[PDB]
RNA sequence: GCCGGCUAAGAUCAAGUGUAGUAUCUGUUCUUAUCAGUUUAAUAUCUGAUUCCUCGAGGA
């Protein structure tokens, strides 16, 4: 675990995993992840199915 | 240390940001660093700069190499006979491939360095095979034009 | 309800213009909440005289601006500013930052 | 002892505070001086008027009556 | 009955504004929800020393006062009022939130000086005078750090190079402000 | 007739106020008082906060007078720079821990509320709801 | 014991003595007096009609407030008599 | 301040001098120790309890 100004006044081993472990949610969640965050309608059908990930549209288009 | 380059021979002229903008040519210089004397408050021609990435480094070294900065021979580097007033660019291999043409040298030579960067103090010691080369050393090479540096050999002990 | 609308193209289509409308579902104002939101899309068609439907998006909070933005659509989703590109049959989420403090009320862009 | 009467009267004024004030008293407080604030200025009420879609009349009749008990009643 | 540093942390929003007193207070939930606004400056941290807010160290002995370069360049007549006034210049400032402390006091293009003492000669007209480091830049390569970098002899043109620019940085609207004087 | 001249006079009052000496740094409080009274509509709110960061720091002196001319000075930028800067300087230390730094935030903040009670009201920051109470206020959050 | 008064202020003038005649009531200031001082009812009556805020002598000529503490709204408080008990 | 330390880093209790006010100086002592209560943001403070070794003596 790094060290950073929010493991500060922390002295217990199972704490700072924890706070560890919340800090890595709360962060992960905030970002922008364009893998599972994007719409891509395939040209498969071209007139349906937008619910394609940025991986399904690369195996419709190999 | 990696990414930290080392750099001697550094004159009056040469300052904390003067270094970092000559640097800045080569890679991205993040801070210099200059060690003040005790006795006189100046540097004493070694300071280190330390960049962003180990490349930059590594270019400032094969680049900024035996140049003459403000009349002084500044070389970047990675951070019983006595030499004085040694240029910084020269290794123990270089010295030793100097001191094979006047004698023969028994083993590998060793340069005085910093306590503090590591990289050049100024003096070194090297041991001859014979007293032949010792003398060959201080007849010849005890004033000889070294890279931008008058070197000064001269006996590390002698008996009356 | 609706709150905003606004009128582009679209790149990847033609010259063909878009009405775009946003529209809260079951909003409360004291105290606050909302049930939803909606982007409705129109073709505008006949020479700029006649709105014809053409899909409607789904989104978790009140869509409070849209803006046309380099061939594409910036829209403020409650908290959230996204960026959205014309689809077949909806509208494809494209960019998102989430660090705006409390509620998009207004988009400009130069 | 005219520091001391300074302490005394800043007490005195309503919506002063002190190292013991509570959280409540405080967001009780500028609740109430916002209500007041809204029915002084004749733009604010236009504004919530509009949003709501209600006379303005009843808006200030809503104010008063809010103005009792804002935050809920208190702790413990 | 009162929180560890460890369990506040867990609650708040923003663990690493928590610090050591912060749980000793009446409501540290409020406490550390006014110190994660989005403004609001700390508190000028000497509250808890014992020094009186003067450090008696550091070696405060320094210069009394260095005026302002416009203070030096009857007395002066209306010629050298318009010098004080073409010559105001506006100093440095702190933003809203920067706090003073006792201890916050202390902590291709050459210049003309070292290209004159390094021994290197002026730019020529059209010819070739590198610096000594552009061999090893001639002879190995172009520099990772710097691609965009632009030498005289290499990538730039011989007649480029005037006076001490000896390097270019070649990076690969309606910038009019809108209500100024004229 | 001084809004031409508090760049000039600002560095010595930086070195006054960094000084140990109490009269020093009563003196350039009075001296900030009597800038920021006198300068008030002329757009001079940089230097006054750069002065402020300053003075701040000696509103933990037990000194009468050093802390007199410090609440004048305080009360002068509340005309001059205006009510949400002091409040912002204010916030943190309305709850702080130790009752030394709550008395001192709540006597300035009650100066800044006993003037310009009116204008908090658009200053005040956001406070959340508990499981109890209610303490957004939701007509602000109108949006027509 | 030096306190004000702080009562409602009525139509009465406030008056200085000679030496304090040029005088700010509430900062000892001199310069530019900008607002007409107003006192209570009980700080004007009977013997105490005419007479020095400041200091209670014969009063000479008015009393008034500085400009500086015109612009932070000092004159808004009650009656600013200097009161001693 | 000098190259972590050399006890000029703090509190306190008596007396002297003196001012409109702030203050200045001397003796001191500083628990070298533990527990319970008060209290302090935490210290602090205050309130109570608590045979051995050496050469007739000293220390614990
Ligand atoms: C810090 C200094 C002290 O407090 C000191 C003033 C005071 O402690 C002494 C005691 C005592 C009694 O000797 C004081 C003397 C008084 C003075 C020097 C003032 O003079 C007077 O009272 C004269 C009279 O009352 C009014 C003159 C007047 C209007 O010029 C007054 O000053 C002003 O109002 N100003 C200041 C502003 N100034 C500008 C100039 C452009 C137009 C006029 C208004 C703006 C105009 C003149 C007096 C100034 C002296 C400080
Ligand atoms: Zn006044
Ligand atoms: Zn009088
Ligand atoms: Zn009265």
């Amino acid at each position: 675990i790094p060290n950073t100004a929010h493991f500060a006044n922390v002295t217990q081993i199972e704490d700072a995993v924890s706070l560890w472990a919340k800090l890595k949610l709360q962060k992960a969640s905030e970002r922008w992840q364009p893998d599972t965050e994007e719409e891509y309608e395939d040209s498969s059908g071209n007139v349906v199915n937008k619910k394609t990930y940025e991986d399904l549209k690369r195996q419709g288009l190999l | 240390q990696d990414a930290t380059v080392y750099v001697g021979g550094l004159d009056e002229k040469v300052s904390e940001p003067l270094l970092w903008e000559l640097f800045l040519q080569a890679g991205p210089v993040v801070n210099t660093h200059m060690p003040k004397d005790r006795v006189t408050g100046q540097h004493q021609g070694y300071g280190f700069v330390e960049f962003l990435s180990e490349e930059d480094a590594d270019y400032a070294i094969k680049i900024m190499n035996m140049i003459k900065l403000y009349g002084k021979p500044i070389r970047v580097n990675k951070a019983n006979i006595f030499i004085g007033n040694l240029d910084p660019e020269i290794d123990e291999k270089l010295l030793y491939d100097t001191f094979s043409a006047f004698g023969v040298i028994l083993q590998t030579p060793k340069i005085m360095r910093d306590p503090d960067t590591g990289n050049s103090k100024g003096y070194a010691f090297i041991n001859f095979a014979s007293f032949d080369a010792s003398d060959a050393a201080i007849e010849a090479m005890n004033g000889q034009y070294l890279c931008n540096r008058p070197i000064t050999v001269s006996y590390a002990f002698k008996k009356d | 309800a609706a709150f905003s609308v606004a009128v582009c193209r679209f790149s990847n289509t033609g010259e063909d213009w878009y009405v775009l409308v946003g529209v809260a579902k079951d909003l409360i104002l004291n105290p606050r909440s909302v049930a939803g939101g909606f982007v409705y899309t129109y073709k505008l068609v006949n020479n700029g005289e006649k709105l014809e439907f053409l899909h409607k998006t789904p989104v978790e909070e009140v869509p409070a601006a849209i803006a046309p933005f380099q061939g594409r659509v910036l829209i403020g989703v409650g908290k959230l500013l996204r960026v959205y590109d014309l689809g077949k049959k909806k509208l494809l989420r494209k960019c998102e930052n989430k660090h705006i403090a409390n509620y998009i009320s207004g988009i400009q862009t130069i | 002892t005219i520091h001391s009467q300074l302490e005394h009267l800043q007490s005195k004024y309503i919506g002063t505070g002190h190292a013991d004030t509570t959280k409540w008293e405080w967001l009780v407080n500028q609740h109430r001086d916002s209500y007041c604030s809204y029915m002084g200025h004749f733009d604010l009420l236009n504004y919530f008027a509009i949003a709501e879609n209600e006379s303005k009349a009843r808006v200030r009749f809503n104010l008063m009556e809010k103005m009792l008990q804002p935050c809920g009643p208190p702790a413990d | 009955n009162r929180f560890t540093v460890a369990e506040l942390k867990q609650l708040v929003a923003r663990p690493d504004v928590v610090e050591m007193h912060d749980v000793t207070a009446q409501d540290p939930k409020l406490l550390v929800h006014l110190k994660a606004t989005r403004n609001s400056v700390p508190v000028p941290r000497h509250w808890c020393f014992k020094r009186k807010y003067l450090q008696g160290k550091r070696g405060i002995e320094k210069p009394p006062f260095e005026l302002p370069d416009f203070i030096k360049r009857d007395i002066d007549y209306q010629k050298l009022h318009d010098a004080f006034f073409k010559w105001q210049t506006k100093p440095k400032l702190t933003i809203h939130g920067d706090l003073y402390y006792e201890g916050k006091e202390f902590e291709g293009d050459l210049s003309d000086e070292l290209r004159i003492s390094l021994g290197m000669p002026v730019g020529p007209n059209a010819h070739k005078v590198p610096p000594p480091w552009l061999i090893a830049m001639q002879r190995y390569g172009p520099p990772p750090s710097y691609p965009n970098l632009k030498i005289p002899g290499l990538n730039s043109p011989i007649p480029p190079l005037y006076g001490d620019v000896f390097g270019t940085n070649a990076a690969e609207i309606d910038r009019t402000p809108w209500g100024e004087l004229e | 007739m001084g809004k031409d001249y508090i760049y000039a006079v600002t560095p010595l009052l930086e070195d006054a106020l960094m000084d140990r000496d109490l009269v020093h740094r009563q003196t350039a409080s009075a001296v900030v008082q009597h800038m920021s009274l006198g300068v008030y509509g002329f757009g001079c709110e940089d230097s006054l906060n750069h002065l402020l960061n300053y003075v701040w720091p000696n509103v933990f002196e037990t000194s009468p007078h050093v802390i007199q001319a410090v609440m004048g000075a305080l009360e002068g930028l509340r005309v001059a720079i205006g009510p949400c800067r002091m409040l912002q300087y204010c916030l943190q230390g309305l709850f702080h821990p130790a009752r030394k730094v709550r008395d001192v935030y709540w006597k300035i903040y009650n100066s800044i509320y006993i003037g310009s009670q009116d204008a908090l009201i658009a200053h005040y920051p956001r406070i959340y709801n508990d499981d109890k109470n209610t303490y957004i206020r939701y007509e602000l959050d109108y949006i027509l | 014991d030096l306190i004000f008064c702080r009562k409602q202020a009525g139509v009465a003038i406030g008056r200085l003595c000679e030496k304090c005649d040029g005088k700010c009531v509430i900062c000892d200031s001199y310069v530019r007096p900008c607002t007409l001082v107003r006192i209570c009812d009980e700080c004007n009556y009977g013997s105490y009609q005419g007479r020095c805020v400041i200091c209670g002598g014969p009063g000479v000529s008015d009393a008034y407030y500085c400009k500086e503490c015109t612009i932070q709204e000092k004159d808004r408080d009650g009656c600013p008599k200097i009161v001693n008990l």
